[PDB]
């Protein structure tokens, strides 16, 4: 043919370039960290069930269709659950469905940190309490993460993992999202909150304060139960992460 | 029976491009500050001033025409990531009578040379200049690799706006 109706094939780089990058056998290693990007958590052998579900929050849908509902006055927000879209009385004006609606802040820029390797910044200002991005990875058990840590993962110096309370770990060594590049600060500007979305536990990043564009996203590693093995710059710096 | 060899000096930029599009959710500044048309004209001008005076220029212009045609026929269907499809639809809507060689720039031109070998060896749009393009592409790629620094950069990429993810 010449003269042929092409069929949409999504672009993906060829096998050789991928194999050369993964094995550091090209003209120069690109400043690109090897991790697989996922859209949602991958339950390896455990599902992080929250233990409970949502309800109908009695929140009164505002007369003005643009005012947000369930804004810090909601029952589900008091139990860290996201409103079900077909039971929330606020309907389509519900603010308490940010995670399941995939309402990220799409102003995130990766960069090379000064003494931390990788880091993330925001190219737009962010009001306080705003939802940033979900921390994605492989939901593994305690034993499976110990397996991966002792016999598979070598770069323990920068652990790409977050912990869940029930002994489960969100391992972002192999698979995850950009949130694996968010480093630590003793005086953080963000916070990791655990929410019950459709009865499953999810972890989201939220703004602890107002911040202008260009600031680096940081959260406290001590306030989240994992560092079983620092140069942040704060005045009351804890010396080492712990 | 045709496979295009991408220079070793260009594969790291393809890795960077994949990382910027699929994993950092960035977009190339469309329309390009220097489009495929101007890049092809720069290559033509760089090929004119050499040893063989005037006895190679016809084939050079014909190869430029073939490259532009294959880019314009393969861009929207084979040279696009899944994340760039809303941008492609917006470009098609705003500029209907504008071939892709006027909109896109160096990275998509490079992406052409990783899948053109399928169409050259099985569905060639022109069998009268097929053998000439096969002769010249492994030198056009060398030109691109020599100018990689000025052609390919992360400065032409921007973080996608939040309304783009809603598409
Ligand atoms: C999940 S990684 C975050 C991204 C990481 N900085 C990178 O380059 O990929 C956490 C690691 O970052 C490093 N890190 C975090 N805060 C740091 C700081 N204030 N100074 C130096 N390194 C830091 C620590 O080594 C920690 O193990
Ligand atoms: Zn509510
Ligand atoms: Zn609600
Ligand atoms: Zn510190």
């Amino acid at each position: 043919g010449k003269y042929l109706r092409q069929k949409r094939i999504d672009f993906q780089l060829p096998y050789d370039i991928l194999w050369q990058w993964k094995h550091n056998q090209l003209y120069k290693k690109p400043d690109v960290p090897l991790y697989k990007k996922i859209r949602s958590n991958v339950y390896v052998d455990v599902k992080p069930l929250s233990g409970y579900e949502a309800t109908t929050c009695n929140c009164k849908k505002p007369d003005d269709d643009t005012r947000k509902g369930c804004v810090d006055d909601c029952l589900n927000r008091m139990i860290f659950a996201e409103c079900s879209p077909n039971t929330c009385p606020c309907g389509e004006q519900c603010c308490n469905q940010r995670i399941q609606r995939h309402e990220w802040v799409q102003c995130l820029e990766r960069f090379r940190a000064e003494e931390k390797g990788w880091g993330i910044r925001t190219k737009e200002p962010l009001k306080a309490g705003q939802f940033i991005i979900e921390y994605l990875g492989e939901v593994v058990s305690e034993q499976e993460f110990r397996n991966r840590m002792i016999e598979q993962y070598h770069n323990h110096s920068d652990h790409y993992c977050l912990n869940l309370d029930s002994g489960m770990v969100i391992d972002s060594y192999r698979m995850g999202n950009e949130a694996r590049f968010i480093n630590h600060s003793c005086d953080p500007n963000c916070e990791m909150q655990k929410w019950s979305v459709n009865g499953v536990y999810r972890i989201g990043l939220y703004a602890l304060k107002d911040m202008p564009a260009g600031t680096e996203l940081t959260y406290d590693y001590n306030f989240h139960s994992f560092n079983v093995e620092c140069k942040c710059g704060f005045e009351k710096c804890r010396g080492i992460i712990g | 029976e045709v496979k295009v060899k991408i220079p070793e000096e260009l594969k790291p930029w393809l890795v960077d491009d994949w990382d910027l599009i699929t994993r950092q959710k960035q977009l190339f500044y469309l329309p390009a500050k220097k489009n495929v048309d101007s890049i092809l004209e720069d290559y033509a001008n760089y090929k004119k001033s050499r040893g063989n005076t005037d006895n190679k220029e016809y084939a050079v212009n014909e190869v430029v025409a073939g490259i532009k045609e294959y880019f314009n026929v393969m861009l929207g269907t084979q040279l696009l990531y899944k994340f760039e499809r809303p941008q492609y639809a917006e470009i098609l809507a705003d500029h209907p009578d504008a071939p892709m060689s006027q909109v896109y720039g160096a990275p998509h031109l490079l992406r052409l040379f990783v899948r053109i070998g399928a169409m050259l060896a099985y569905t060639p749009l022109d069998e009268k200049s097929l053998a000439l393009l096969l002769n010249y592409l492994h030198d056009f790629l060398k030109y691109l690799a020599k100018n990689s620094a000025t052609l390919f950069s992360a400065s032409d990429y921007e973080v996608a706006p939040p309304e783009y993810h809603r598409k």
